[PDB]
């Protein structure tokens, strides 16, 4: 009375019905379908397999064949009433990876059963914890094409497989758009488990893994004896009781590993077991990757790794540099450099190749990094430090240099900078260009310099590309040539006290004029008929005597050097007398004293003015200065001028080969008003006259030539009586009255001002 | 050039030997730095760093041995400990990594000072002998325990040889 | 080029044998038609003669030098072509040839936990470089070597750690371009050359119970366990710079603490310490940092000084008597003075005690006999009582001292006197400066009765008259006071005395002058002089004693003007006064 038909291939409908009440075993049934062609069969059980009919309602009449009567019942079955129950799947092979703890499943879909395309939905179920548990459930959709296709499925586990047994189950559920009936899920496949043989060679899993800092990792420990706890360094961890005596722990956001690694141990009754975990970081991008060369033969490239990888020893990050155009690669050895030169690698150049496209690749057991850069080997050359710098002389006004430069620079040129460092001057620099050669010494000579001067030479050179400057070479000190005379010294002659000997004085030539060390002086007092008294006096003697019988001899003082002689300085020895001489006074304005004289047209050669100290009985330290005839007013600059010291100035005239004295002037470097008034005292006083006497003021406090005294007197209507007589030290006043108090005031005055005054009160006698 | 015996005074030679042994018997100088630098600075793990039987000769054997055999055994033991110490130095990390992790380089300094101490002890033993004229693969955590056991056995042997040296005062 | 002088760059020793050979090629030979017979030698100073060089063959010539005493010699070989023409070929030079000598003074020093450094001396000058290298090796092991650096060729630091208790043999070998030579071979124990580190963190700890002990604490170096070391402690006060050294017999063992003794009174001390090996082999370490420390104070007691003074203004029934005492010196007080306690006890009557925090206390006193005591209080208690009896109003002071003398010695006045026949107890000295405008500033000092000659402990001023007053102190009361005048350092007077005429006669004149004030005398005036002269006549002098204030002039002429002057002389000198003028009547 209840007919439920099922189908597993969309072609043959397996309809099953219930047996009527009262029908015993061995009952014959005559069941068929009312269709276009009535073809009924005979079967023995209550399960008939009929083909797939068309869309519509069909009449099914059952006939229970018995020996006591027959039963006839009708049923109406449609496509919407038949349930779709596909066959259960079957696992073909089940494999599991032991190193990575990854499962593998293989199963056949049996596509040849269905002729039309249909969407198949697979549901894989992963089990473990043999008592009971459920972990994973992932959906898988496939497509049927009338052909049996073998599918593959993989999944990685988090817990080591050596600590638990797993189970695998999978079912299917097809989707047929042409089937208007009910679609049911297929039954679950027989359980296919994977089992591991407990050989128990170690205890803790895993062993020396390399994981990133911040990930999840689950440890386990298989043991047959009771355990106590688990420790990660100094921190504890909660235990998870697995099957048997096995325990597990969970670690979330693991910290950075140490040098020896974060040893995770499992303490027991009498022993202890544990392994080491290594937590690291991905490799950082190589920063500051700049390759250059030093001699156009090798390419030395350095880079900064930046953030550390936290992995050393047999798991350190290895660097690999490979060429792009040539494919040549190089690998760094285990021996690494200290932090100052953390990473550097040499690369051999390839001939007739200038463009380089380097690609450095780093790799660790955690990841990999790379970096690309295009470098021109001809623009990134480092000029090597020049060596063997030597200095060689050529002549008086030139010197030659030489230095060596290793490398094959025969195709490029050099721009070498020569620094000229003269003692007590400004630093001088010179630039010179030279064509580069292959492993040879370059020689460059310089000129236009002052002779007799110590110099310090150091050179640094760079290429024409102007990429980097070479280091400064070692400084070399060398001396120039002997000397080079330019002009003659200033000379002056004087006569002795006996009127027979003629002493000669001359000043040493300066460095800018002599341009060298003076060796000797060639003095000669010769007449117009014969050269006589040719003597040579050496340094530092700047005076010499030569006996002369007549006054028409000319003096030619010539300084002697190592190369030649100085230009001769001629000076006359005849002294024309001059009886019209007058003493004059001069006032020094500041440091120098001005000299004023009228222009004389008869002067021939120049003017000479001499001066010395007139406040000493010792012989003077006479100094002179030649002034041309076109000048009429000059000043004398000397450090020997001191306040309060009188200097006698003598002006000589060059008239007809003879020095004739013109003016004799005396004065001081400074002249002003006196600082103190002359002290005066009363000696005698009458009823109608008084007497006063002042002391002579010394020249140290007078500060000039005293012109006189200004004596003031009046009742205390005052009278002023000037006394211009410098020798008159006595003063008397007549026409005086008695018993009157007078105020006597004495004040000195000079050309540079009027000094102070002294006063006193006295009463005249009766 | 080089003399046969580095010293000719038996008294000062024996004094040098005794002082060297008393200096090298420093547990806090040798063993504790190793356990501190190996990350095993916990009492539970320190309780297991003990000497295993059959690693170093016994005090009874050292007392029963004579003089030349004693010197030869000490020479062979010093050679073996030098080889194992070279292996351990190959195993230990670098000073920069120690400073980065937070450890101290004093342990490495003490080891690199104790190795020349072993060399000098061997040289002094040679001087005395001339003067008298008569496991495929191991675990990273297992290697540390092996180092503990080896160093403890070495310290026990050093204590034994120190007691031996202190036993006999003088000898003709 | 056609020739070359062999060797090219020779460096021969000074004053030695040398031979130069200039060999030519056949090119110039068959070009100029010359040979070795035309080869001449010319130096940078002169031409080598013919008898000095020997011809080897047709194309070789050799010259010799028997003595090289020049630093640079330019030897050039030349050829003689046709026409007396000379052509240069080649030139050489010899620079700085001299061998060195072996070194000495081999000494090595070892530092605490560092490498061993050895030094030596360079020796005589050789004008050349010499690489000094020392060889250090054991009896069976060889170490590395050191190369002599250019900065200092007498210093080396080895590259291996110092292994103690190992006798090593070290010797320096001198090697140059002319031979090798080794120094002496020495063997030594590196522990015997250890220079210990100076002790650090030195602290000084005093004590609360005792006042003469200091607990010194310092830090010992790390080599204290290897070898036994001794110490040397040098201590000194804050005012004295001399360092007192503790005997090493007490610090000859390993220790980190020591106690110094015999420093009683309130003194801060500075300590320093060094250390070396016990047996004295090696070098002493540096001196430790100077650490300060104050000891505990002791509180002894000394005897103070006390004196009383009575004012002339006596009240009807009571007298105002003031009590004054001097502060105890630091060596006698031995602590901070707290207060003064003075007790006044009459003849069997009530007792009166007063606490004074100053050095002066005046009280209303009656006419009876009193006994005053002085007891200064300190941190531990009180000192002895200064006994001094205050006499009554009717008590006559008798029994004075004898032989009053006062004269300066060593820029200091010393007053000596003969002690009276009675049993004197104490002595008091009162002195003040004399001045017609300022009163006396009574300064006093107390000394024992056993000494009869003392000095005034005070800041005395020169050119001042001091009136010293001494009074003997008996058991009943003070004696009769005696006064005496003196000067610290006499000086000439500042102004002379003024004279005046009392009566002028026909041939006689009487003068008069007043005594100079004590503020302008500046000494003891011995005698006076009068300088009377004439406008035309000569100046005469006359002597007169200081006890006389008038004088007379005899043999005077009439109708003449006379000018007089008077000066006051002292032991140092005198100064003339104002001139006076007077006429003589007819
Ligand atoms: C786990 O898998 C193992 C095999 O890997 C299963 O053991 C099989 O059990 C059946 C029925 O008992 C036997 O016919 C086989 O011979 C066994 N295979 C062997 C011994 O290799 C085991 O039943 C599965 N389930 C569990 C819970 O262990
Ligand atoms: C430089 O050489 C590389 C080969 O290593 C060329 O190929 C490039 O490689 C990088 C690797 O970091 C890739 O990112 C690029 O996409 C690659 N480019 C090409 C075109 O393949 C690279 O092209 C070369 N540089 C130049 C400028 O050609
Ligand atoms: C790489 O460097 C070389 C050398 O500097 C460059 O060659 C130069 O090219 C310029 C063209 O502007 C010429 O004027 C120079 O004479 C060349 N120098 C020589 C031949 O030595 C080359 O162009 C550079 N290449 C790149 C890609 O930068
Ligand atoms: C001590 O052991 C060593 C083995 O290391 C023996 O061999 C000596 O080794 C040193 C190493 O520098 C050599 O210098 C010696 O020449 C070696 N000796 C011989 C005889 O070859 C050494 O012999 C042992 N010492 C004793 C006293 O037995
Ligand atoms: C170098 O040559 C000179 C010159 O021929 C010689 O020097 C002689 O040296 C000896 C030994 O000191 C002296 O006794 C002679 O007086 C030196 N002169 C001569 C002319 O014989 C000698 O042939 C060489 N000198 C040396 C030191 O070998
Ligand atoms: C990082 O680890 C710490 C424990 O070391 C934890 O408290 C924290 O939550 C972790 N952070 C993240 C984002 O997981
Ligand atoms: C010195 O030599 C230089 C060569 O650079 C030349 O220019 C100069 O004229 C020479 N001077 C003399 C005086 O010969
Ligand atoms: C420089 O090197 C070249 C090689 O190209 C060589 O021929 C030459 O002799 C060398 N020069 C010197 C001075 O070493
Ligand atoms: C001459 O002596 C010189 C010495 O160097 C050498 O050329 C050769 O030995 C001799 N030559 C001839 C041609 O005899
Ligand atoms: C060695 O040098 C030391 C310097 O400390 C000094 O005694 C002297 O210069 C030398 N002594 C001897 C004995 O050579
Ligand atoms: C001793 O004191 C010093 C300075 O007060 C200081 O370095 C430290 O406290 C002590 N010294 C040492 C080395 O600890
Ligand atoms: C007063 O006594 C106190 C003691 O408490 C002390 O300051 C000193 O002795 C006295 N003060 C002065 C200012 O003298
Ligand atoms: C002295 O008198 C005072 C009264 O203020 C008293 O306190 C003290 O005890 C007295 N001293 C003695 C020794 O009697
Ligand atoms: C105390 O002395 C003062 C000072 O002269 C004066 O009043 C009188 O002599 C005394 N007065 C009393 C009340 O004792």
């Amino acid at each position: 009375h209840d007919l439920k038909c099922v189908t597993n291939n969309l072609q043959v409908w397996n309809c099953s019905w219930k047996a009527p009440s009262g029908t015993g075993r061995g009952t014959d049934y005559e069941v068929c379908i009312e269709n276009r062609s009535r073809s009924c069969y005979q079967l023995e059980k209550t399960s008939i397999k009929i083909p797939a009919l068309s869309h519509g309602d069909y009449e099914i009449t059952i006939n229970s064949l018995h020996d006591f009567g027959s039963s006839t019942s009708k049923f109406t079955l449609n496509e919407q009433n038949v349930s779709l129950i596909p066959d259960t799947p079957e696992i073909l092979n089940l494999s599991a990876d032991f190193s990575t703890s990854t499962l593998y499943l293989k199963w056949n879909d049996r596509g040849s059963v269905f002729p039309h395309r249909s969407n198949v939905i697979w549901e894989i179920k992963v089990l473990r914890k043999e008592s009971m548990e459920l972990v994973k459930l992932v959906t898988h959709n496939t497509t049927l094409n009338g052909k049996d296709t073998l599918h593959h499925w993989s999944w990685a586990s988090d817990m080591p497989l050596e600590c638990a047994i797993h189970f695998v189950e999978i079912r299917c559920y097809i989707d047929n758009l042409h089937f208007s009936g009910l679609e049911e899920w297929s039954d679950w496949s027989p359980v296919k488990n994977i089992s591991w043989i407990p050989d128990s060679q170690t205890k803790v899993f895993p062993q020396d893994k390399v994981i990133l800092v911040g990930s999840d990792i689950t440890f386990c420990c298989v043991s047959q004896e009771k355990v106590l706890s688990a420790l990660i360094g100094h921190t504890n961890c909660p235990l998870i009781h697995l099957d048997g005596e096995n325990v597990a722990i969970k670690i979330r956001n693991i910290s950075v590993s140490a040098s020896s690694g974060t040893n995770v141990v499992f303490t027991t009754e009498d022993n202890i077991f544990g392994t080491v975990i290594f937590a690291g970081y991905p490799p950082d991008t190589p920063q500051q990757l700049n390759c250059e060369t030093h001699d156009l033969k090798e390419i030395i490239c350095s880079w900064n790794p930046g953030r550390v990888t936290a992995l050393v020893g047999p798991r350190a990050t290895s660097y690999t540099l490979v060429e792009s155009f040539s494919g040549k690669y190089v690998r760094l050895k285990r021996a690494e450099a200290p932090t100052n030169e953390s990473y550097q690698l040499l690369f051999q150049m390839l001939p007739n190749q200038e463009i380089y496209n380097f690609t450095l690749n780093a790799h660790n057991p955690l990841g990999r990094s790379q970096s690309t850069i295009l470098v021109n080997i001809t623009e990134k050359v480092y000029p090597h430090t020049p060596t063997s710098f030597k200095v060689k002389d050529i002549n008086s006004t030139a010197v030659k240099l030489s230095w060596h430069l290793p490398g094959n620079f025969a195709k490029i040129n050099f721009l070498c900078e020569i620094e000229i460092k003269k003692s007590n001057s400004v630093q001088e620099q010179r630039n010179v260009t030279i064509k580069g050669v292959e492993n040879s010494s370059y020689l460059v000579a310089l000129d236009k310099l002052n002779p007799y001067t110590l110099y310090t030479f150091r050179i640094r050179c760079s290429t024409e590309t102007f990429w980097k400057w070479s280091k400064w070479s070692n400084k070399k000190q060398h001396l120039t040539t002997e000397a080079s005379p330019s002009k003659g010294p200033d000379t002056w002659r004087e006569w002795s006290s006996d009127g027979k000997n003629l002493i000669i004085y001359w000043k040493p030539l300066p460095i800018n004029e002599a341009n060298g060390k003076i060796l000797s002086y060639n003095v000669s007092c010769s007449s117009d008929e014969e050269t006589q008294s040719l003597s040579e006096i050496p340094d530092p003697q700047h005076k010499a005597e030569i006996r002369l019988d007549k006054n028409d001899y000319i003096i030619s003082v010539v300084a002697k050097n190592s190369v030649g002689s100085s230009p001769p300085s001629k000076i006359a020895s005849m002294e024309i007398p001059n009886d019209d001489l007058k003493i004059e006074q001069v006032v020094g304005m500041g440091k120098g004293i001005l000299l004023t004289w009228h222009y004389d047209p008869n002067m021939t050669c120049d003017y000479v003015i001499k001066w010395c100290n007139s406040s000493r009985s010792e012989p003077c330290l006479m100094d002179w200065r030649k002034v041309p005839s076109n000048s009429t007013e000059t000043v004398i600059e000397s450090d020997e001028f001191r306040p309060g010291i009188r200097y006698n100035f003598f002006l000589y005239g060059c008239r007809n080969q003879g020095y004739q004295l013109l003016r004799s002037m005396i004065g001081y470097i400074e002249e002003l008003a006196p600082i103190v008034a002359p002290n005066f005292t009363v000696e005698d006083t009458s009823a109608d006259s008084i007497l006063v006497k002042w002391e002579d003021i010394p020249v140290e406090e007078l500060r000039g030539f005293l012109r006189g005294y200004l004596f003031y007197f009046g009742k205390g209507d005052i009278k002023v009586k000037n006394i211009t007589d410098i020798s008159q030290k006595t003063l008397r006043i007549a026409d005086l009255q008695g018993k009157t108090s007078y105020h006597l005031v004495l004040r000195a005055y000079t050309d540079g001002g009027v000094g102070p005054e002294k006063s006193m009160y006295v009463v005249t006698k009766e | 050039a080089a003399i046969g015996s580095c010293s000719k005074e038996y008294r000062v030679l024996l004094g040098q030997l005794q002082k060297q042994t008393d200096l090298m018997q420093d547990t806090s100088r040798l063993l504790d730095p190793y356990i501190r630098i190996q990350g095993l600075d916990v009492p539970k793990l320190r309780e297991h760093c003990r000497e295993r039987p059959g690693a170093f000769p016994s005090e009874e054997t050292l007392r029963g041995l004579g003089r030349r055999g004693f010197l030869q055994t000490l020479n062979a033991t010093l050679g073996c400990v030098l080889h194992r110490l070279a292996d351990l130095e190959q195993r230990l990390p670098k000073a920069q990594d120690l400073e980065r992790s937070g450890l101290n380089i004093e342990d490495l300094e003490k080891l690199q000072m104790a190795r020349p101490n072993i060399l000098g002890l061997r040289n002094n033993i040679y001087c005395m002998a001339q003067l008298l004229d008569n496991t495929p693969a191991s675990d990273a955590f297992q290697r540390k325990l092996e180092g503990c056991r080896f160093l403890h056995g070495y310290h026990r042997f050093m204590h034994s040889v120190g007691r031996v040296f202190s036993k006999w005062g003088e000898s003709p | 080029p056609c020739g070359y002088i062999s060797p090219e760059s020779p460096v021969v020793q000074l004053h030695s044998n040398f031979t130069a050979v200039c060999v030519l090629k056949e090119k110039c030979m068959d070009y100029f038609h010359v040979n070795a017979n035309y080869i001449v030698w010319k130096t940078n100073h002169f031409t080598i003669p013919k008898e000095q060089y020997t011809i080897i063959n047709r194309t070789a010539s050799s010259v010799t030098f028997t003595d090289i005493a020049s630093l640079n010699i330019q030897l050039t070989c030349n050829i003689l072509t046709f026409g007396q023409l000379e052509q240069n070929v080649y030139g050489i030079t010899i620079i700085s040839g001299l061998p060195p000598e072996k070194p000495k003074n081999l000494s090595c020093i070892v530092n605490e936990g560092k490498k061993m450094r050895c030094e030596w001396d360079g020796g005589r000058e050789t004008h050349l470089e010499t690489n000094f290298t020392l060889k250090s090796e054991w009896a069976t092991h060889k170490f590395a070597d050191c190369k002599a650096k250019r900065d200092t060729p007498t210093s080396c630091t080895v590259d291996y750690s110092t292994v103690y208790f190992v006798n090593i043999e070290v010797w320096v070998e001198a090697e140059n371009a002319l031979g090798k030579v080794t120094s002496d071979h020495i063997n030594f124990d590196p522990v015997y050359k250890v220079k210990p580190n100076p002790p650090h963190n030195l602290s000084v700890i005093n004590s609360e119970e005792l006042s003469s002990i200091l607990k010194l604490t310092w830090t010992n170096p790390s080599i204290k366990s290897v070898i036994i070391l001794k110490y040397n402690i040098q201590y000194r006060t804050k005012d004295a710079s001399t360092w007192s050294q503790i005997p090493p017999e007490d610090t000859a063992s390993t220790r980190s603490s020591f106690t110094v003794q015999d420093l009683k009174p309130f003194t801060e001390y500075v300590f320093r310490i060094r250390c070396m090996k016990e047996d004295g082999k090696g070098y002493w370490s540096d001196w430790s940092e100077e650490a300060s420390g104050i000891t505990y104070e002791d509180r002894p007691s000394k005897a103070p000084s006390f004196w009383y003074k009575i004012d002339p203004s006596h009240t009807q029934g009571y007298r105002t008597v003031q009590l004054v005492w001097k502060t105890l010196p630091p060596f006698e007080a031995n602590g901070k003075i707290l207060d003064y306690e003075v007790t006044l006890t009459r003849w069997k009557s009530h007792l009166q005690n007063y606490t004074v925090n100053a050095t002066k206390l005046t009280v209303n006193l009656t006419n009876d006999r009193y006994l005053a005591t002085l007891t200064v209080r300190n941190l531990v208690g009180k000192s002895d009582a200064a006994v001094l009896t205050i006499p009554a109003c009717d008590f006559q002071a008798t029994h004075p001292v004898m032989d009053l003398k006062a004269f300066p010695k060593d820029n200091m006045l010393w007053v000596e006197w003969t002690t009276p026949r009675e049993s004197v107890k104490k002595y008091i000295l009162e002195w003040c400066v004399l001045s017609d405008k300022a009163p006396c500033i009574t300064d006093w000092q107390q000394e024992d009765g056993t000494v009869h000659r003392t000095y005034l402990r005070g800041n005395l001023a020169e050119s001042k008259c001091y009136l010293i007053t001494v009074t003997p102190v008996y058991a009943d009361g003070p004696g009769s006071p005696e006064s005496i005048k003196a000067y610290l350092k006499q000086a000439p007077p500042s102004k002379g005395p003024t004279v005046r005429t009392k009566k002028v006669g026909k041939n006689e004149a009487v003068l008069e002058w007043d005594q100079l004030p004590v503020d302008v005398q500046n000494g003891f005036i011995r005698n006076y002089t009068i300088f009377y002269r004439t406008i035309i006549g000569n100046e005469t002098a006359v002597n007169v004693d200081s006890s006389h204030t008038e004088y007379t002039l005899s043999s005077l002429t009439s109708d003449t003007l006379y000018m007089v002057r008077m000066a006051a002389y002292t032991d140092e000198g005198g100064k003339d006064g104002p001139e006076f003028t007077f006429t003589t009547p007819k």
